[PDB]
């Protein structure tokens, strides 16, 4: 629920400071993305000829 | 009338019909005079909204007010604009992301330098800290997208932001507004390996939604097909099915012939397969058959491939599949006069015409009678004699005639028959269309049936001299023979086992690789003591390729040693020395098939039995010794030895009567006390430190531990092993 009655003092919120914006050193896709191999315990138990 | 605080104190409410709070508060805008005296009003009870972050219910109604209010000196709209631009950068998280919220919907809901202001802002709030006014900033600037004109500001941040946000909802943002052109078509492809699922699933809708067809490469389209196809959650499978490749038939009329044109179906068939597979099961049996209008011969590899793949599926819907089944397809024989009259037409580069033959020679598995057998192996064996037929549809019409014949014997005499017939007249590739033949019939052979006297026949009379043939080809298949042969008869393997040695080190490259092969079953079957009652040495030899330069022959000969440890034929600390040193070398780190398969296999090797880890504990001395006593030269040098001990550690824990770490201590404090002040002395400590020490070798191990700490001069190492002297007094 909103109180719309009380004048309050919204510079507090709207007033400006330090500082707003990620820093121009903040990353690579590498983090965002999967890495594509696949080997089964069972291939270590099987044969080349068959 | 209707003030402006009324009318968002009533827009609050979560029954309150909005259209008509717009006309009582629209006439009270219009009736006053001086509308500047509203416009103040207006932002002034907007900021009551504007500094709550969290989304109550309350402030969001009141938003959506104050917005369809509005797009429903200059003002209103401007006003609000010129207010929203200048707050933009208010240090309360709040009110920017309110900002950009507001920017957002009024942008949206709308029928001067405001555009390019709005533009600039929003392009700064990109880079917000707090995620949430990134994406309301992405959301603003969605409509201020221009594709055309190249490098826009808008799609590049969109290009940076959709692979480079560490926040996966901004990208999620990003790739839902993003619009599909040349440089950005790549990007969105590329969210169909995002980490997250939702940015997966939705990468394939607007690709499906807003992206052509034509657009895509050939190649794409077969990757995104293959790629979503066997994709981590059926949520991301569904997705594409639904939307990409529904989407893709949709453009095709919903016919699956015109679809395979699309995807290349000669090189990428088994994805094709996979596409059709996963389309046959969500469409009448009736339409797939419809297809195919008995055979019409003047075909393209996509109709081939088709039939092919459906006559293999509607075997598998067993009954009802029958019915649709015969009819596309004639009895068994009369396809065999069909198969035999395209083979002919063989002698501007036709593979087309290859691969579209072992499609319908890969049908022959879709028949059935006894006579139709007799007429299918009579054209098959026609076939196989024909000369001037390219050998690529050998080993495809060998299988489909071997699988028939149901006798070892009966295959054996039908082959020798075959293979007679091509030696008659007189090159190289008549004796691998042969040995083609011995190989596919080898491999079939059940062990029961151990080389058949006929057999003998084959083994003298091609096989055997095939292994001295002038021409390399002959040579391989050879040597695949004859280790096929070795594994029917464990006497006929000792004889010849000392000879596939001869071929492993003396011949070509691609032949080594099928004797390692031929060499490994063996071993694998027969053990390796029954070969040295002639080859003493043949762990020696297998062992030596593990410093081979060939990448084959490396993951060939570690492979086939973890291979024999495994299974308990082979104990080597040596070996598994060499192994672990392998895994570790750089030489090894784009050896995909060695580097996997070692890292399956050290675990579940040494968790197995004690005896395992006992392997690997007998083995950790003379590991990190062989590390530490590396030149600069070597590759050994490079690795970090601290990794390599750690691991062994790891392997050898009871966790997985003196434990094997135990007398892993023993081993240590024994070396540690051998040199104190070792270039390793750090290595050895930790290891130390890091042991799982049972509780009775405390008094036997604190008795060691205190002459370490007189000996031991590394004020690191001391304070480390003083550590352990506590807990052990514990």
């Amino acid at each position: 629920e909103i109180d719309f009655e009380d004048d309050i003092d919204f510079d507090v919120y709207f007033r400006k400071t330090k500082a707003a914006t990620i820093l121009t050193k903040s990353q690579n896709w590498r983090a965002t993305t999967l890495p594509t191999f696949n080997y089964n315990v069972d291939t270590l138990v099987q044969l080349h000829l068959k | 009338l209707l003030s402006i605080k009324e009318a968002f104190r009533l827009a609050q409410q979560p029954h309150q019909n909005q259209a008509k709070l717009v006309v009582a508060l629209s006439r009270t805008y219009r009736t006053m005079d001086d509308k500047t005296v509203f416009h103040e009003e207006f932002i002034h009870y907007l900021k009551y909204v504007m500094v709550v972050y969290k989304r109550e219910p309350a402030v969001e109604r009141v938003i959506e007010f104050a917005a369809k209010f509005v797009t429903s000196d200059g003002g209103l709209l401007n006003y609000l604009f010129t207010f929203l631009l200048k707050s933009h950068e208010a240090n309360s998280n709040a009110v920017r992301f309110r900002v950009c919220l507001l920017i957002n919907k009024l942008l949206g809901s709308m029928p001067d330098d405001v555009f390019d202001k709005i533009n600039k802002a929003m392009l700064i709030r990109l880079k917000d800290k707090i995620p949430n006014v990134r994406i309301q900033a992405v959301l603003a600037l969605s409509r201020l997208q221009d594709p055309k004109d190249d490098e826009c500001p808008v799609v590049n941040a969109y290009a940076t932001l959709i692979e480079n946000d560490s926040n996966p909802e901004v990208r999620r943002a990003v790739l839902s507004c993003i619009a599909p052109s040349a440089k950005t078509l790549p990007k969105i492809v590329g969210r169909t390996k995002d980490v997250k699922e939702a940015v997966r699933k939705l990468a394939y809708q607007v690709l499906a939604e807003k992206v052509h067809m034509r657009a895509m490469s050939i190649a794409q389209r077969v990757m995104l097909l293959q790629q979503g196809l066997n994709d981590r959650s059926d949520a991301v499978k569904q997705a594409m099915q639904k939307h990409l490749l529904q989407g893709w038939l949709r453009f095709s009329e919903g016919n699956i012939l015109e679809l395979l044109h699309r995807l290349d179906v000669e090189n990428s068939s088994e994805v094709a397969v996979s596409v059709l597979n996963a389309l046959f099961s969500i469409t009448p049996l009736s339409e797939l058959v419809g297809l195919c209008k008995i055979p019409v011969e003047t075909l393209t590899p996509e109709i081939a491939l088709y039939w092919c793949a459906l006559c293999e599926y509607l075997k598998s819907k067993g009954d009802e599949g029958e019915e649709f089944l015969e009819q596309i397809l004639p009895e068994p024989v009369v396809y065999a006069d069909y198969l035999l009259s395209y083979i002919q037409s063989i002698p501007g580069n036709l593979m087309t015409k290859e691969f579209i033959g072992q499609q319908l020679i890969l049908i022959i598995k879709s028949l059935d009678e006894e006579g139709g057998r007799k007429k299918l192996l009579a054209v098959l064996q026609e076939i196989l004699i024909l000369p001037t037929i390219p050998i690529s549809l050998v080993s495809f019409l060998v299988e489909r005639l071997l699988h028939i014949i149901i006798d070892d014997n009966k295959r054996t005499q039908i082959v020798t028959e075959i293979i007679s017939e091509i030696r008659a007249p007189i090159v190289a590739e008549t004796l691998q269309k042969c040995l083609i033949l011995c190989y596919e019939l080898l491999k079939q052979m059940s062990i029961s049936t151990g080389l058949s006297a006929t057999m003998n026949g084959i083994i003298e009379s091609l096989i055997l001299p095939g292994i001295i043939s002038i021409h390399p080809v002959v040579r391989n298949l050879a040597v695949l023979c004859l280790g096929c042969c070795g594994l029917q008869n464990q006497d006929f393997a000792r004889k010849h086992f000392v000879l596939l040695l001869q071929v492993l080190q003396i011949d070509d490259v691609t032949i080594k690789i099928s004797a390692l092969k031929a060499i490994f079953d063996q071993l694998m079957t027969f053990g390796i003591e029954p070969f040295k009652t002639t080859a003493k040495n043949v762990l020696k030899l297998l062992s030596d390729f593990l410093d081979s330069e060939v990448s084959e022959l490396r993951t060939g000969a570690a492979e086939g040693l973890a291979k024999l440890m495994f299974s308990g034929l082979l104990v080597s600390s040596r070996i598994l020395s060499r192994l672990i040193l392998l895994w570790y070398n750089p030489v090894t780190e784009e050896d995909v098939q060695l580097r996997h398969c070692l890292g399956v296999f050290f675990p579940v090797f040494a968790y197995a039995s004690r005896t395992n880890q006992e392997c690997f504990e007998e083995a950790f001395l003379p590991t990190l010794q062989t590390l530490a006593n590396a030149p600069a030269s070597s590759p050994l040098a490079e690795i970090d030895i601290t990794n390599v001990a750690e691991l062994l550690v790891d392997l050898t824990r009871p966790s997985g009567a003196l434990t094997v770490h135990d007398n892993l201590a023993m081993k240590i404090c024994n070396e540690i006390l051998t040199s104190p002040c070792s270039p390793e002395i750090r290595v050895y400590t930790k290891a130390l430190s890091s042991l799982e020490l049972s509780s009775h070798l405390a008094k036997d191990l604190l008795v060691l531990l205190n002459e370490i700490l007189e000996q031991v001069k590394d004020r690191t190492c001391l304070r480390a092993l003083e550590k352990i002297k506590i807990q052990l007094e514990k």
